[PDB]
């Protein structure tokens, strides 16, 4: 019940600033690999060790925390929290290359696929940096979280990201809806792809 | 100086248990709450319950509610949570976090290193299946373990190849798509994918096009 | 549908390449112009600049291509005793077995012909081009031959050079 942006990124030296929109609000950092660690607590306070560089505040239903003077080592994810409540999180990158958009390809069902009694829809997303990316399926308009499965990011050989996913079907959901979309978003920018039955 | 070290990582199948221990040292073990909080691959963290260590008492999140046994064993200075019922969607990391103190229950201070809990089906070979287009390439789908090997035309085509990292689906299986880029040419080259999955020696060469 | 090539020893799958170019000889001495691969050495196919990390002769493996369309380059037009370098614009698959053969589209090496006619017509005038075989040479040279892995392996070509575009 806490919202937070998917990603933030900004190159060393300068900020950014993580919302979170719903009491006291509190904020985690976690590295790659490890447990996350409390940076802010008290909506404004840091606790011993961290450095003032990083900030929070809150107002009306929106807190937010904002990593000032950024360093390699602040990438990272950043999830706000109240009580046992998390935010949905937010993937920071620290900027160390230029900025990509992602190539989006969507495959539909094959005819062999179809005539095992079984349909998947594949949305290959490649070339892509910051290495963070929101996938959402749509059938007609309207959104399907049932049978969707989605990679993680992953650096290809050129230094940018990856990601694939996978949306399973019946047929007969297939055949019944006029149309599937894959949307991924990038910073706030949306692309979309749309495939149809026939 | 306060520790919570946590057993390693652990492989389970669908309808399994785990029990995760958090060893605590460097503090009053009755003293403070332990919280459990678990993050899927990828996914945001998710609080599981608390157990006070004093009383054993437990306050568990409510979807987890009749799945999940938090428990302690203060002649080690151990605190458990056992998850029943296991499928595929509960892998995830699990972690144990500490209240920092009797006022502030919830700004965890302390926390273990995580379990790796990673549920997977029965060995099983792919399905193979054509993308058509350009790209094109071919669906890999329903495997268990990893890896597949996947080249095209026996080798013949190497350059243009982008084997994407599988997912790990919530049936426990894996699924992966390799494409290649062509310029289109789609009528006069053939185009044929090798997928190799040596644990259950499945071999299987499918034909791609348009 | 294939022009397959005989190769000694047999080139594996992973020896398949791209052909990028070919080097050609206009037949010295009817309103035609004869061509065969090169009658030259490696200092005619050195001078092309057009080749990349495999050494092969009469055709160019994984080299440059040209941007638009097939381009046609020579030291003398009028000269018969210097090759002629063809760069190709779109790469020909030529793809080996492992059993012996290396296989190129039929309808694909003929449209490539063609153009490379065209582009000959426009330098020499004339009509009809015509491509023969080699007239000849030591194995290296008389057939199209290339390293890969470790090994040189022989094709025979003549199936690549037997056609008349009026
Ligand atoms: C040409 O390139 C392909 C693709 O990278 C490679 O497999 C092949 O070995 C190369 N050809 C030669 C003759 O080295
Ligand atoms: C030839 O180049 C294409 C791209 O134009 C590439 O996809 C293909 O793998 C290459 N073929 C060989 C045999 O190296």
């Amino acid at each position: 019940a806490l919202t937070q942006p998917p990603s933030a990124s900004g190159s060393p030296g300068q900020s950014v600033t993580i919302s979170c929109t719903g009491n006291y609000v509190s904020w985690y950092q976690q590295h790659p690999g490890k447990a996350p660690k409390v940076i802010i607590y008290e909506v404004s306070k840091r606790p011993s060790g961290v450095p003032d560089r990083f900030s929070g505040s809150k107002s009306g239903n929106t807190a937010s925390l904002t990593v000032s003077g950024l360093q390699a080592d602040d990438e990272a994810d950043y999830y706000c929290s109240s009580y046992e409540v998390f935010g949905t999180g937010t993937k920071v990158t620290v900027l160390g290359q230029p900025k990509a958009a992602p190539s989006v390809t969507l495959f539909p069902p094959s005819s062999e696929e179809l005539q095992a009694n079984k349909a998947t829809l594949v949305c290959l997303i490649s070339d892509f940096y910051p290495g963070a990316v929101t996938v959402a399926w749509k059938a007609d308009s309207s959104p399907v979280k049932a049978g969707v499965e989605t990679t993680t990011p992953s650096k290809q050989s050129n230094n940018k990201y990856a990601a694939s996913s996978y949306l399973s079907l019946t047929p007969e959901q297939w055949k019944s809806h006029r149309s599937y979309s894959c949307q991924v978003t990038h910073e706030g920018s949306t692309v979309e792809k749309t495939v149809a039955p026939t | 100086q306060v520790q919570l070290v946590q057993s390693g990582a652990e492989v389970k199948k669908p309808g399994a248990s785990v029990k995760v221990s958090c060893k605590a040292s460097g503090y009053t073990f009755t003293g403070h709450y332990m919280h459990w909080v678990r993050q899927a691959p990828g996914q945001g963290l998710e609080w599981m319950g608390w157990i006070n260590p004093y009383s054993s008492g437990t306050n568990y999140a409510q979807n987890f509610q009749g799945r999940v046994t938090m428990t302690r064993d203060t002649s080690i200075t151990t605190a458990y949570m056992e998850l029943s019922r296991l499928r595929s969607d509960d892998t995830a990391v699990y972690y144990c976090a500490r209240a920092p103190d009797y006022g502030d229950r919830w700004d965890f201070d302390y926390w273990g290193q995580g379990t790796l809990v990673t549920v997977f089906n029965q060995i099983k070979g792919p399905s193979v299946f054509p993308l058509a287009p350009a790209a094109l390439g071919c669906l890999v789908k329903d495997y268990f373990p990893e890896p597949v090997t996947v080249s095209w035309n026996s080798g013949a085509l190497t350059s243009g190849v982008h084997t994407f990292p599988a997912v790990l689906q919530s049936s426990g299986l894996y699924s992966l798509s390799s494409v290649v880029t062509v310029p289109s040419s789609l009528g006069t080259q053939t185009y044929i994918c090798n997928v190799n999955h040596k644990p259950s020696n499945t071999k299987v060469d499918k034909k791609v096009e348009p | 549908d294939t022009i397959t090539l005989p190769c000694r020893p047999a080139p594996p799958p992973h020896c398949s390449s791209n052909i990028t170019g070919l080097i050609l000889t206009r037949q010295g001495g009817a309103n035609t112009v004869i061509f065969r691969p090169s009658g030259g050495d490696w200092r005619d196919i050195a001078r092309c600049q057009i080749a990349g990390t495999v050494v092969s002769t009469q055709l160019f493996l994984n080299g440059s291509l040209a941007e638009e369309e097939v381009v046609i380059r020579s030291e003398d037009w009028r000269d018969n005793a210097k090759s002629i370098c063809v760069q190709l614009a779109t790469s020909v698959e030529i793809a080996c077995t492992g059993a012996g053969h290396c296989a190129i589209s039929r309808a694909k090496w003929a449209n490539t012909l063609k153009q490379i006619a065209s582009k000959l017509r426009e330098q020499y005038g004339a009509k009809t081009i015509i491509f023969k075989p080699s007239s000849g040479g030591d194995p290296e040279f008389v057939n199209h031959s290339f390293n890969c892995g470790g090994e040189f392996f022989y094709c025979a070509s003549t199936q690549l050079f037997a056609s008349t575009w009026f």
